[PDB]
RNA sequence: CCGGCCGGGAACUCAAAGGAGACUGCCAGUGAUAAACUGGAGGAAGGUGGGGAUGACGUCAAGUCAUCAUGGCCCUUACGACCAGGGCUACACACGUGCUACAAUGGCGCAUACAAAGAGAAGCGACCUCGCGAGAGCAAGCGGACCUCAUAAAGUGCGUCGUAGUCCGGAUUGGAGUCUGCAACUCGACUCCAUGAAGUCGGAAUCGCUAGUAAUCGUGGAUCAGAAUGCCACGGUGAAUAC
RNA sequence: AAGAACCUUACCUGGUCUUGACAUCCACGGAAGUUUUCAGAGAUGAGAAUGUGCCUUCGGGAACCGUGAGACAGGUGCUGC
């Protein structure tokens, strides 16, 4: 029933995240359904080169939000106690939902 | 001119970034202001203390700055005063509450930025360009880099046509994605004009 | 094993729950006749469905996933192969030789800068 | 019952939690949400919260 | 360089989020009639600068009218700069 | 079925003479179509008196037809005879609706004088 | 074309042309504003719109009520 | 509730992490016993499987002192700076680029299908009511695999038009709602109702494209208070021809 | 130019300059701000009401604001040869 919506610009630090709090849930102990990723936002600039004229020459650029949800089935008190700085990623933005 | 930035093309490949947070659309242009603003303080701060890569990451509570500094004394001062000193500015121009660390760069002749910052040191300092391009390939050649180039350009030893001057130690293999790459630049403001160097120094197949 | 739908074709994966009984199409608890039953081009795209041979004893039931109605005939007729393999395996050279078994990875190519599709340029003057 | 009277913007610190030893100020209150919206520090992580008074008990 | 214009974005904002936008959505409600005008003289009494379709997107670092993406800040050749640079977060070369 | 104009139907529409005379559009059409509702590319023969007298109130209650030469002219003229220049703008023959003339309106202006 | 929530006419415009009707004796009223809809009360006088340098003056009859006052002035010059 | 809606299940589509697979690996022939080429099995993919990013030393004193930075020069009670109005939108004309067509492989009507990629908080906005309508009022769900933009369009199945200047849509100031009210006059977009011009497939020339390509038909984005037929992406149907 | 109604925005009218729209100092005064009136096309002035909090080893310190001279600004000015 905790819902955790993990997010980042980068997979390996989103794979790394929900292992920490797969990890937490694991040593507490209880029932955790597996991670499910959520598709990926994948935004895309489009950007002229040049400073003064061109329209043909042009770059491309895409930032990737890569989600994740573990959904755990049981939240607990020693997850709650120990919840302090648990994620520790600055590349990772976390939502917590009850 | 027609060439690909190698920092830019190795970005998800082998460099890393060199800001690592997320904010969502709302804050991510006011964050990327702020880490142009912190950078441009640190970096004319203590240019003087060879400042070669500045890696902001926010936690979105803080922010932590970590400065990767050849000189680590210079920068970090008689009992943590000028850091500490630093990290109170850079608190104020990020609005959050700040932390700097200083990581030491181990053969600074090998990091692409303080070579730049270097051969423009003594362009400004009239030393000859080729002398200072020759030592930076020379240098990097004995501390154990598998190549570098590097690229003088423009209004060469005070000669009013400008000119584009690259010497090449090694191996310095653009084109592969696998490879090691540092690439930066430097400016140097002599009398005469802006003489630009860019340097490239490859170090291995990751 | 139920024949099932398996099998890919443009942007389509196949949901056909094709069965032993007499062969009559019906699309989302609707019947084909309903659909597009004399529709021209739905005959050119019943025949890919009806082209592994398989549906002579096999009544219908089709509701395929995706895509167009040619990518969806042409991932129906995958299906139809694949499910077919699976019942036995002997049949994989005929399927093979007739071109059945074959995912075609064709797809639309992307848009490219200064470029008005992806191939077509715009147009030139000498001058 | 312990505080049945609820508050707008009364601030309530939760040792348990992660938001303990955490200050922050609360410019804007989403009623049409009907959730409240507070950029609360959570893991030290500052990021907005949806919370209600029944999903969070008040200190 | 620009600095008029960068003074007069200054300007505009000061006067549209902090000063009104409160009271010109008050009469601007108004003059939408809910069952001459007041409202109608009274947004003319105020500042246009207040107005925020005054306000012209403008790069933070340089200033450029032209070329502004709201989700960076910047104009297309600063994020480009950024972008090489690795200062923009997650920004990496589409290649599909 | 003539009314203020020079079209009549011929075994066709009546809504496609009443927009060719001029100072209406074509919602009057429209509007008489969905009164009549019946086929109308029918004969014309037994035109109803029915038909020709709801072509004529429903003219008569919206605008007139042959007022286009009416608004025209009254722009034109009043503002020559005042000497503003929005009579004049319109009696040059450009459009001043709004649309380019750098290289383009040669419905207005005709075709081409080199 | 425009709102049917009111009919625009600038503050400035509307307190000359009350004066000038409740005056009586008045020259023309010049207004560089030249987005504003004549309201009856204006029938009877001279007002002077804004091009280049020069003067045009419009005295406003019964007909230009709904129009704007910059359509009666010419803003560029041709042959 | 015959809606996966709801228990359930995770079997499949799918999401997105990690792997496997394609290497001329095998077989034959040619070739020098080499490289390679030609076919063949296997395989979903076969010989850069498709596409993209990637642009060597240089070049043209090519473009940008108007993104920025910069040497020199000039102005500095003005070449700075502030506001209103205006021009950037004018027009004897002439080419470059796309759009709409000149109908019947098409219109017009009624009923019925089948997508992918995206965006969304001063934002996207269902439902309901009032409007012919653009829309208004009320207003749920949504910082998003959930809700919304957004019941795609070609495709049809029936009818009808069977020269029609056609729904092909041009044309001054109206009759309107929306945006911002500095504010839609010069200068917005939208069903606009304005009169239904020109064009009955375009001379000399010229351009793009070798397969999911040309053609055609729709959808989204960035910019943006409003304002694309441009630009950038997305899917659908889908050729012809290379001696 | 990935957005000319105004703004963007250089080119025509009214107002400004030794601190200029914009940074830094030296001096003096005032919290910053909010709300109004009149004239005017208006940043421009001429007036009114409330707020000297915040603090300084009070021999008073703030982000600030008003004014004055100088240093200084400012230029989308020229030369991409």
């Amino acid at each position: 029933r905790i819902r955790i919506r993990l997010k980042a610009f980068d997979h390996r630090l989103i794979d790394q995240a929900t292992a920490e709090i797969v990890e937490t849930a694991k040593r507490t102990g209880a029932q955790v359904r597996g991670p499910i990723p959520l598709p990926t936002r994948k935004e895309r600039f489009t950007v002229l080169i040049s400073p003064h004229v061109n329209k043909d020459a042009r770059d491309q650029y895409e930032i990737r939000t890569h989600l994740r949800l573990v959904d755990i089935v049981e939240p607990t008190e020693k997850t709650v106690d120990a919840l302090m700085r648990l994620d520790l990623a600055a590349g990772v933005d976390v939502q917590i939902s009850l | 001119g027609q060439k690909v930035h190698p920092n830019g093309i190795r970005l998800g490949i082998v460099k890393p970034w060199n800001s690592t947070w997320f904010a969502n659309t709302k804050e991510f242009a006011d964050n990327l202001d702020s880490d142009f603003k912190v950078r441009q303080y640190l970096t004319k701060e203590l240019a003087k203390a060879s400042v070669s890569r500045i890696v902001i990451e926010r936690p979105a509570k803080s922010i932590r700055v970590t400065i990767h500094t050849a000189r680590p004394g210079i920068v970090i001062g008689k009992k943590g005063e000028d850091v500490e000193k630093l990290r109170k500015v850079v608190a104020d121009i990020a609005g959050v509450p700040a932390q700097i660390n200083i990581a030491e760069v181990r053969k600074p002749e090998l990091d692409a930025k303080l070579v730049a910052d270097s051969i423009t040191s003594q362009l400004e300092r009239r030393v000859m360009f080729r002398r200072a391009m020759k030592r930076a390939v020379q240098n990097a050649m004995r501390l154990g880099a598998k190549g570098i180039k590097v690229e003088v350009s423009g209004r060469l030893g005070g000669a009013e046509i400008a000119r584009t001057e690259w010497y090449r130690e090694g191996r310095v293999p653009l084109h592969t994605l696998r490879a090691d790459i540092d690439y930066n630049t430097s400016e140097a403001h002599t009398t005469y004009g802006v003489i630009g160097v860019k340097v490239w120094i490859f170090k291995g197949e990751i | 094993n139920q024949y099932y739908g398996t099998g890919r074709r443009k942007s389509s994966a196949a949901r056909v729950f094709i069965k032993p009984g007499n062969g009559k199409i019906v699309i989302n608890q609707r019947s084909l006749e309903q659909y597009f039953g004399r529709e021209t081009a739905r005959m050119v795209v019943r025949q890919p469905l009806e082209l592994v041979d398989m549906v002579e004893k096999l009544d219908l039931y089709i509701t395929v996933k995706g895509g167009g109605i040619s990518g969806q005939a042409g991932a129906i007729r995958h299906g139809i192969t694949r499910a077919l393999m699976e019942y036995d395996e002997s049949l994989r050279s005929e399927l093979r030789k007739a071109g059945f078994v074959t995912r075609d990875a064709r797809q639309v190519e992307r848009k490219k800068v200064g470029l008005r599709k992806a191939r077509r340029r715009p147009q030139f003057s000498k001058r | 019952r312990p505080k049945t009277l609820f508050e707008p913007g009364e601030m309530v610190r939760v040792n348990d939690g992660p938001f303990a030893d955490f200050n922050g100020v609360v410019e804007e209150v989403d009623y049409e949400k009907s959730r409240l919206k507070v950029s609360v520090s959570i893991f030290g992580r500052a990021t907005p919260v949806e919370l209600d008074f029944s999903q969070v008990e008040k200190a | 360089a620009k600095q008029s214009m960068k003074a007069r974005e200054v300007k505009r904002v000061a006067l549209a989020d902090k000063y009104f936008a409160k009271r010109a959505e008050l009469k601007a409600i108004i003059s939408d009639v809910n069952a001459r005008w007041n409202a109608v003289l009274k947004l003319q009494t105020l500042p246009r600068d207040s107005s925020p379709s005054r306000q012209r997107n403008r790069c933070r670092q340089t200033g450029r009218p032209h070329g502004f993406l709201r989700k960076f800040g910047l104009s297309r050749i600063k994020v480009r700069e950024a972008a090489m640079r690795g200062e923009i977060p997650g920004l990496k070369k589409a290649s599909w | 079925a003539r009314i203020a104009g020079i079209n009549i139907p011929d075994h066709k529409h009546a809504v496609i003479a009443l927009t060719s005379i001029y100072g209406v559009g074509k919602t009057r059409s429209k509007a008489i179509l969905a009164a009549a509702g019946i086929a109308e590319d029918v004969k014309i023969s037994e035109l109803s008196e029915g038909q020709i007298d709801t072509l004529r109130d429903e003219v008569a209650k919206f605008v007139v037809e042959g007022d286009l030469r009416r608004e025209i002219s009254m722009s034109i003229k009043r503002l020559m005879d005042l000497g503003c220049y929005r009579g004049l703008r319109h009696r040059r023959g450009l459009p001043v609706r709004g649309q380019r003339t750098k290289t383009n309106a040669r419905t207005r202006k005709g075709p081409r004088k080199p | 074309r425009s709102l049917k929530k009111g009919p625009f006419i600038d503050l400035h415009l509307l307190k000359k042309v009350e004066k000038a009707v409740e005056s009586g004796d008045k020259k023309p009223l010049r207004t560089w504003s030249r987005r504003s809809t004549i309201f009856p009360n204006m029938i009877g006088l001279t007002i002077a719109v804004h091009n280049g340098r020069q003067h045009v003056p419009v005295f406003v009859t019964d007909e230009m009520v709904g129009h704007k006052l910059g359509e009666f002035a010419p803003t560029r010059t041709y042959r």
